[PDB]
RNA sequence: GAAAAGUGUUUAAAGGGGUCCCCGUCUCAAAAGGGAAACAGGUUGAUAUUCCUGUGCCAAUAGUAUUAUGAGUU
RNA sequence: UUAUAACAAACCUUGGAAUCAAUUUACUUGGAGAAGAGGUUCGUUGAACUCAAUUCAAAAAUUUGUUUUGUAGCAAUAGUAAUUCGUAAUUAUCCGAAGUGGUAAGGACUAUCCUUGAAAAAAGGAGGGAACGGCUUUGUGCUUUGCUACUCUUAAUACUUGUAUG
RNA sequence: UUAUCCAUUUAUAGGGAUGAAUU
């Protein structure tokens, strides 16, 4: 068990680790995008690299008003993350949209 | 020159043995208090093919003296043994096949396999099939006892040193001729990569003491020291006489 | 003779109750059109009394050598009689009842079985190879 | 209790490589680590050894109450 | 997917709280044929009716809670 | 072995399982070997056993307390 | 565990086999128990079979007869081919026999080998009998005294514990 | 024999007279 009379390292700088702004980027346009939007409520995010499923929906429920059933993520080759967000019943995509932007 | 074949098996590469399929190693028991005092019985639980071996395993089980629990042997199966069949092993055992006795308490005449040349040595000597030992005789000295190998040698070994009453399975096993290349191949394929054997003096002389020439021939004579090096050491070895053996 | 006579101890040898050793109480030897084979009425210990020591105390003891038994009816091509017979040191009539293996309370039956058993168990007696065998577990 | 059955053992157990064994001590046969195992057999060397006079001299260590006494005086 | 065919356990499923939709199909026979369709959380049970005034019945008997879709 | 490297239990005090005993080198090596579980239809300009509708399946699911579900014992 | 059916095996009971028998394309098998008679199981398969339901009528403490459904559920709501009607909706169809033996898989076997044809994670089963109710009170986890809902078990629900589903 | 060397195993009882076997 450790017990050290001061610690090595303090870094007493804010956290570099990223933060709902810097994790999940913007959302998409382009057509496709547009059409999720309309017809199945997904909206799509373009994130950081490093973000995870969990990590992403944390960020969505902190950004917006957005539950979210399901995320879907996959590696752009733009070195972007696309994430697919289907939202729950009670919200419209749409709405939602709108309010974004 | 070049390396010569020979020369090339000790790197052991592709000339290592083909272990893949091997049941195991095959190794008398441990020699524990039991076995030396007393007797130990264990059920030959099944009888076996070992790939590259020509004589067939049984994996003998035994119950562990010193611990509630069974543990498996292997050792290599005298003929008539059979599957169910009890062995015993021990100074005080009985002179049965398939029993595993110090030499010292065989009398002259017996013949014997999986023989230790030195005690504990979880038994070195006639394991091929077919072969066996014959005791020869045990000194008035008691200690020591004099057995005679397949080869003829004899030789002289511990009393405490065990042994296997019987003969090695799988008797005869040279007696039918290999007929075709192939069943060749397929002897070889289990143990290593010795076959084909090209002759020396089928090849160049940078390949070896015999290659070369106008003529296929192997100019030299061919009967090689003892003290000869690696890549001399090529035809008959310190050979004694040559020629059809009339002895 | 007639090897099994109401009282001897036999091994059960197949079923639920495999290596299972017990006392016939009632053969009857007579096929029909139900039981087409002679069948023996076997009352016999399923779970014997556990090792027990001096140290232990006297009601762990009796939880110990609790003994539950079992009656059934059983083709006799697969029980091995036993030499033991305890026609002796049980009333045998009293433990196994012919009309009781048909009536409902037969798990009644069984415990009252089971606790004549175990009080044979307690008060031995002059002490029977039989009995001795009977409460020893068979290992196999 | 006392009734002849309940606590009949079968204790008659032990004849040469028939069930387990009972059990002993193993000291004997522990291998022990490295260090340790040579101080053990450093000492038995040295037992085995002809000592030469000196050095031998060096372990006639008086007795033991006598050796207690002196050190009592000199406290 | 499983089938149902007494009708006491049925309703016992409906009665259970978990059950969320029913399903209530039509199909011309080779008469009106009605298929009853619970949605259980876990699965989907069904039981066909020949006689369409009783498959009406147990429709009605249904708790009016439960969220009737009726598909054709 | 000057090291660089070469060998891998050869004379080790080499992490797990139970309530001190009992096991026991580590690690990588298979997108054709072993292996928890998925199907259908629909949909896009470009993806689909991966999205949609439907229908399932697998593995988790800490404690404490209620509920119900059934067993067993009195 | 798809329910059942059918089938190659394996086993059980009964039965007691030479005038040998059963039996395969092949040989295999049998007093260490064959044939015959009745069963059990695994495996194929995945709605076969009256399979399930219902129709009513008769017999026991529930089984037989007749009929109508269900592409068994998934499942027709989906597909396909049509037919219209509108500027997406309706309708009608989707079902009765069988052969070939190309491909795949499974089965039971038989044969060859001086060739006998990986391992482990993981899982399971067995053997064994360690340990053993709960609450309340007293004394130093253990013992004594008194009362009867208990030990499991899934599922849901609630609440603290880092935010307890991928 | 104690150096050295080899072997054997879990370093497992000091020397002699086709079931189970563990708390
Ligand atoms: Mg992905
Ligand atoms: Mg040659
Ligand atoms: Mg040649
Ligand atoms: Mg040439
Ligand atoms: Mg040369
Ligand atoms: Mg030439
Ligand atoms: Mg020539
Ligand atoms: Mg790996
Ligand atoms: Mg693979
Ligand atoms: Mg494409
Ligand atoms: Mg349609």
């Amino acid at each position: 068990a450790r017990n050290p009379k001061c610690p090595r390292i303090v870094k007493s700088c804010h956290s570099k680790t990223l933060d709902k702004y810097g994790l999940i980027k913007y959302p998409l346009t382009s057509e496709k995008a547009m059409k999720k939007i309309e017809e199945i409520n997904t909206l799509v995010f373009m994130c950081d690299k490093r973000a995870n499923k969990k990590n992403i929906k944390k960020s969505v429920k902190n950004l917006f008003g957005i539950e979210c059933d399901k995320v879907n993520v996959l590696n752009t080759l733009n070195g972007d993350k696309k994430a697919y967000v289907r939202l729950s019943g009670e919200h419209d995509a749409l709405e939602v949209a709108n309010k974004i932007g | 020159g070049r390396v010569i074949r020979g020369q090339r098996k000790g790197r052991g590469s592709i000339f290592k043995s083909h272990n893949h399929h091997r049941k195991g190693a095959a190794k008398l028991r441990h020699l524990d208090y039991c076995e030396k005092k007393g007797y130990i019985k264990g059920l030959v639980k099944d009888i076996i093919h070992d790939p590259g071996r020509g004589a067939p395993l049984a994996k003998v089980i035994f119950k562990r003296t010193e611990k509630y629990g069974k543990k498996e042997e292997l050792i290599i199966a005298s003929e008539g043994m059979f599957t169910g069949q009890y062995i015993s092993c021990g100074t005080k055992a009985p002179l049965s096949v398939g029993n595993i006795l110090p030499i010292g308490k065989m009398p002259e005449g017996t013949l014997i396999c999986n023989l230790e040349h030195r005690t504990g040595n979880r038994g070195t000597l006639v394991k091929a099939s077919g072969c066996y030992a014959t005791v020869v005789g045990q000194s008035e000295d008691g200690k020591k006892t004099k057995v005679r190998l397949p080869s003829g040698a004899k030789k002289t070994i511990d009393a405490k040193a065990r042994a296997m009453v019987g003969v090695v399975g799988a008797g005869g096993r040279i007696d039918k001729p290999i007929l075709k290349a192939g069943v060749a191949h397929h002897k070889y394929r289990v143990k290593r990569n010795c076959w084909p054997k090209v002759r020396g003096v089928a090849m160049n002389p940078v390949e070896h003491p015999h290659g070369g020439g106008n003529h296929q021939h192997i100019g030299h004579p061919s009967t090689v020291s003892r003290s000869a090096p690696a890549g001399q050491k090529v035809g008959l070895i310190a050979a004694r006489r040559t020629g059809l053996l009339r002895g | 003779g007639k090897l099994l006579k109401p009282g001897k101890v036999i091994i059960i040898l197949n079923g639920r109750r495999a290596g299972k050793k017990a006392v016939i109480v009632n053969t009857y030897e007579g096929q029909t059109r139900e039981r087409p084979y002679s069948y023996c009425l076997v009352a016999g210990i399923e779970k014997h009394p556990l090792k027990v020591n001096k140290s232990m105390t006297k009601k762990k003891i009796v939880k110990r050598s609790k003994v539950k038994a079992f009656i059934k009816c059983i083709n006799v091509n697969h029980i091995l009689p036993t030499r033991y017979q305890v026609a002796n040191d049980f009333d045998i009539k009293s433990l196994a009842s012919d009309d009781v293996l048909k009536s409902k309370n037969k798990k009644k039956e069984v415990k009252k079985l089971g606790k004549i058993f175990r009080d044979k168990f307690l008060e031995p007696v002059e002490v029977s190879k039989d009995i001795s065998f009977l409460h020893k577990k068979l290992y196999f | 209790k006392d009734n002849p059955l309940i606590f009949e053992k079968k204790k008659r157990s032990n004849i040469i490589g028939v069930g387990v064994r009972p059990k002993k001590d193993l000291s004997k046969y522990v291998k022990w680590p490295r260090y340790i195992r040579i101080q053990r057999k450093k000492k038995i060397l040295l037992q085995r050894l002809k000592v030469p006079p000196s050095i031998n001299q060096f372990n006639h260590t008086l007795p033991k109450s006598q050796t207690q006494d002196l050190l009592n005086f000199l406290k | 997917p499983k089938q149902i065919t007494d009708i006491r356990k049925f309703l016992k499923i409906s009665r259970k709280p978990d059950t969320t939709a029913v399903i209530i199909m039509k199909k011309k026979s080779k008469t009106v044929i009605t298929k009853l369709k619970l949605r259980t959380k876990k699965y989907l049970y069904t039981m066909v009716f020949a006689d369409r005034k009783k498959a009406e019945r147990i429709e009605n008997s249904l708790l009016p809670s439960l969220k009737r879709i009726y598909y054709p």
